[PDB]
């Protein structure tokens, strides 16, 4: 479960981030 | 061999602490008004011309990332980062990064 945790962790960066598609 | 959630974050700190380091440094430089080295929790963006598009290779720190991709800034013809009109937020396009997760 450790890759999960890690990339969920990703997933919140990407979308607190990635901004283009707003 | 897996990397943990917590050995991510310390890479993200390390890679932080450089941001840091990195403004106080070309803050000495001579220089206008370029778009200045920012953190923004993922990447520490580098100095910005006046006016350019600022691709920046997604960072190998950052475990599940395409690698062979770029992530994207604007910095504006004033020398300050593109912004997303009424969102709270700086413009960066990080499609490319995530296109495989
Ligand atoms: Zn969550």
């Amino acid at each position: 479960y450790q890759d999960l945790r890690r990339r969920f962790f990703l997933h919140h960066l990407i979308a607190e981030x990635h901004t283009a598609e707003i | 061999d897996v990397m943990t959630k917590e050995e991510q974050i310390f890479l993200l700190h390390r890679a932080q602490a450089q941001c840091e380091k990195r403004l106080k440094e070309v803050l000495q430089r001579p220089a206008g008004r370029p778009c200045l080295p920012e953190w923004d929790h993922i990447l520490c963006w580098p100095l910005g011309a006046p006016g350019e598009v600022v691709a920046v290779p997604c960072p190998d720190y950052i475990y599940d990332f395409n690698h062979k991709g770029h992530a994207y800034r604007r910095c504006d013809r004033n020398g300050s980062w593109e912004l997303v009109p009424g969102h709270n937020r700086t413009w960066a396009n990080y499609s490319e990064c995530v296109k495989f997760l």
